């Protein structure tokens, strides 16, 4: 199996924010399985692969845009498809970021849950 | 290459924003 750890980034500020700030850190790891699959689970996902979406804050509602970084996106072992549906594909073993997508965004000071939803890949 | 469904995980966390 897999052993996934998802840790929210310490002293984030309201406000103007950097382009892709970082706001957590995927820990995927394995004795088994060489690789994972990784999409963010939201009520509005904006990407074909799942790697970039929107989530709402708790107390106000307002929408931030959020993903996987650049950096990140670049690791990918491959995309591969699961009866039809694409999965970015990346080394177990490794850490990931989920960033502020595009744009600096400016963030109303609120509580943003994020899911994401992990796969063993044998390629 | 396959999927293996047996080890499909969801994890969710809190990411804050202070004033």
């Amino acid at each position: 199996d897999l052993t996934v750890s998802l840790i929210p980034v310490s002293g984030l500020k309201a406000g103007k924010n950097a382009p892709s700030a970082k706001i957590a850190k995927l820990v995927v790891n394995s004795t088994t399985l060489k690789e994972f699959g990784v999409r963010g689970i939201s009520n509005n996902v904006v990407d074909s692969t799942g790697t970039a979406w929107r989530v709402a804050g708790k107390n106000t509602g307002k929408e931030i845009g959020v993903g996987l970084s650049s950096d990140s996106l670049r690791r990918s072992d491959s995309t591969e498809k699961w009866n039809g549906v694409n999965w970015m594909t990346f080394n177990s073993n490794d850490t990931l970021d989920i960033v502020l997508t595009g744009p600096a965004q400016n963030v109303t000071a609120d509580t943003y849950p994020i899911t994401l939803d992990v796969v063993g890949y044998q390629p | 290459g396959s999927f293996l469904p047996n080890s499909e995980q969801q994890k969710s966390v809190d990411i804050v924003f202070s004033s």
